[PDB]
């Protein structure tokens, strides 16, 4: 993983994504989204992640 | 029959009714401060609460 300052930026795109498997880890400590409701994230679709 | 815009009355009353409807139905395009001018949308992407 890169330095703060340094952060590192990937793109995604073209995919089919399942978040649910996001949630159904345990291994995070914090899980907190602002815009959208977390178990909403499969119902929609975006693009340019 | 051949002078025109002698009728401005009935037509600029006509044209007020008109302006006001316009103006009226294009008011629900506005955010107010919220997130999003359509209703489903909200509803779909986030928590009742």
């Amino acid at each position: 993983f890169a330095s703060v300052y340094a952060w590192n930026r990937k793109r995604i795109s073209n995919c089919v994504a399942d978040y649910s498997v996001l949630y159904n880890s345990a291994s995070f400590s914090t899980f907190k989204c602002y815009g959208v409701s977390p178990t909403k994230l499969n119902d929609l679709c975006f693009t340019n992640v | 029959s051949s002078t025109a815009s002698a009728l401005g009355k009935l037509q600029d009353v006509v044209n007020q009714n008109a302006q006001a409807l316009n103006t009226l139905v294009k008011q629900l395009s506005s955010n107010f401060g919220a997130i999003s001018s359509v209703l489903n949308d909200i509803l779909s992407r986030l928590d009742p609460p």
